[PDB]
């Protein structure tokens, strides 16, 4: 009852919740200084981290 | 959705631009059988217990 | 004094702070890969081609 079962689907929702705080440095990062109409979510949130 | 609030607001946006579906990763998928393809072999991922 | 001061960090380590010591150009040469990849990165969807740098970039390719 205290001994809990993890499996894949699991494990992947936190592994893309990583790859999601470490965009959200850099969503921060780049709103930080951002033009106003210039940027869009493209030039923010990368692949390679995610 | 990049919402950006009018500087000294009442709370309001001088422009919100949706960026269309941008691409964040590819994501693995599982097989009919439940196995995953990582580089064309195929993976088990084992549950665990805590 | 910042300008100096910033001048001695890149040009220091540019020099020494790899294990294989790289010409100045070759590393701005690096850095430029980088920026094109993280655009072209989500911008293509999958990530650009190996001669998808090529042609942004100047040189033979």
């Amino acid at each position: 009852g205290n001994r809990r079962i993890r499996s894949v689907g699991e494990m992947a929702e936190n592994q893309f919740r990583v790859g999601l705080v470490r965009v959200e440095r850099a969503v921060k990062e780049r709103l930080s200084l951002g033009d106003l109409d210039t940027l869009m979510p493209q030039d923010m949130i990368n692949a390679k981290p995610i | 959705r990049l919402v950006i609030y009018e500087r000294e607001a009442p709370e309001g946006t001088v422009k919100d631009i949706k960026e269309q579906e941008v691409y964040m990763g590819e994501i693995p998928l599982m097989t009919d059988n439940g196995t995953f393809v990582i580089n064309g072999t195929e993976r088990v991922i084992v549950s665990q217990l805590h | 004094a910042t300008w100096w001061i910033r001048q001695a960090i890149t040009r220091s380590i540019a020099d020494q702070a790899r294990t294989i010591r790289i010409p100045v150009h070759m590393i701005e040469t690096i850095n430029k890969l980088n920026r094109i990849s993280r655009q072209m990165l989500q911008e293509m969807g999958r990530e650009p081609t190996p001669e998808e740098l090529a042609e942004r970039m100047l040189m033979p390719e």
